[PDB]
């Protein structure tokens, strides 16, 4: 099959890592737990 | 069909587009140089027979263009599905490696809006296209990918602030 | 045949003589860089010629080999033929072509054999900067 | 008579093997040069060289020929490309 | 160039500097004779 299945990887490992710190760019700096 | 094979290709559209033609006629010095360097003048039946093995996946190409015809992710896509299309023949090296460079712009612009924050879109090959800051639009491509990378460059573009 | 080989030879004289005409005393400030970093291509196209010297002072070469030969140079002297037009058709000098050297070096991604090759240029040309 | 029964062999028709799709090649059978003797071997040569042409044309007809786009099963297959692949090889 | 640097080099009636100018336009030529030594002997042709 021709199809990205190895560098699809790489790349799905970043847009989970952008996402995560954004959640935590929330909490723990401007305290959307407190609100 | 050879001359008009590179009768059909001209370039100073698309990008992608343009790094397709060039593949094709990084192929068209192949098949003139492969000539004169084997088979100058040998048996009358010799060339006749060498170039039946050789010119049919060249034929095949003009099939594949037209030889309107599609451009963008039009092609971008097409193209691809006819990896899937035909992977069993001898027509699955040059299909190869026509998509293999078809795809070579597209991979640097989705690297883009992912790390450095910015958005690549001059030509409409880019599949992500058009208060709380977030009323971006959205309206082959693995879609497990697409609706992802149209969240993550939204975040990006927040945390730009 | 011989009509074939002729690109890279109105692609060398024309990529001469921008380093000809513009050796001025004044110009812009990148240009000036530029013609610099430019002869450093005319030197390695001439290590190839030096070796096609040799062979054609041994008595022997054909057009054959020739037109094999000169199939990866096309492309380096057309890219800098393209630039030296660009250049001196837009009358750009001093910062404005510290731009066009910036847009070209974007332009190529399908390749990436010219992008280097304007990413050279640009990276002797900002270091006076 | 010496380069045309080659060219009748190659798979490419002849000018005294005239091609029928219903009697393959066949040779004029009535000129003065010919005698019997000759004749029947040049008739056992031609229809090797009538199988030939069916199976190329085989080959080129069923391989090769789509971009995929449906599709007849008998007209069409992954069967059919790798059976001509391998006729052409033998 | 080098009409000059002949002449200048021992006039006192243009000074200190000239003379130094005169050194420095021989320095220029001094890397300028080695060339043409190689290039005369390397001729056999030479384009």
């Amino acid at each position: 099959v021709l199809m990205k299945r190895s560098i699809t990887a790489p790349l799905a490992a970043h847009i989970s890592l952008v996402n995560k710190a954004a959640v935590d760019y929330f909490f723990v700096e401007l305290h959307l737990e407190a609100h | 069909c050879y001359t008009r094979l590179s009768h059909f290709s001209l370039q100073p559209k698309g990008l992608v587009f343009q790094a397709f033609t060039s593949g094709l006629r990084r192929y068209l010095q192949y098949y003139r140089a492969c000539v004169l360097s084997t088979p100058p003048t040998l048996s009358l039946l010799t060339i006749g027979f060498l170039f039946k093995k050789l010119g049919r996946q060249l034929r095949y190409l003009a099939e594949l263009c037209g030889v309107a015809f599609p451009t963008g992710v039009k092609l971008l896509s097409y193209l691809y599905q006819e990896a899937l299309h035909n992977c069993s023949n001898e027509h699955y090296p040059v299909l190869l490696s026509l998509l293999k460079t078809s795809c070579e712009p597209y991979t640097r612009f989705i690297h883009d809006w992912v790390y450095s924050g910015v958005f690549r879109d001059a030509y409409g090959e880019f599949m992500i296209q058009v208060k709380l800051y977030w009323t971006h639009g959205y309206v082959v491509f693995l879609k497990h990918i697409a609706h992802d990378i149209y969240v993550c460059g939204k975040t990006i573009n927040l945390l730009k602030l | 045949l011989v009509h074939r080989i002729l690109p890279v030879a109105a692609s060398y004289s024309a990529v001469t003589r921008f380093i000809e005409e513009k050796s001025s005393f004044e110009y812009g400030q990148v240009n000036h860089a530029l013609a610099a970093a430019m002869r450093t291509l005319v030197k390695e196209h001439l290590i190839l010629v030096s070796q096609l010297e040799q062979l054609h002072r041994q008595g022997l070469l054909s057009l054959q080999k020739l037109w094999f030969y000169i199939q990866p140079a096309m492309r380096t002297m057309d890219i800098l033929a393209s630039l030296a037009t660009s250049v001196d058709k837009g009358e750009c000098l001093g910062g404005s072509t510290l731009s066009l050297l910036h847009d070209r070096s974007f332009s190529y991604t399908g390749d990436s054999q010219a992008q280097e090759l304007c990413l050279y240029l640009t990276k002797a040309a900002s270091a006076p900067y | 008579m010496i380069h045309e029964l080659l060219l009748a062999l190659s798979g490419y028709p002849g000018s005294i093997f005239t091609w029928n799709k219903r009697s393959g090649l066949q040779v004029s059978q009535d000129f003065p040069f010919l005698h019997p003797s000759e004749t029947s071997v040049l008739n056992r040569l031609c229809r090797l060289g009538t199988d030939y042409i069916r199976f190329t044309e085989f080959i080129e007809q069923y391989t090769g020929h789509v971009q995929q786009q449906q599709g007849q099963g008998g007209l069409h297959g992954i069967y059919l490309r790798a059976f001509c692949t391998g006729l052409d090889s033998v | 160039i080098r009409r000059y640097t002949d002449q200048r080099s021992l006039d006192r009636s243009f000074g200190l500097v000239g003379q130094s100018f005169c050194a420095a336009l021989h320095q220029e030529l001094r890397e300028y004779y080695r060339l043409l030594s190689v290039l005369h002997s390397q001729l056999q042709s030479l384009t």
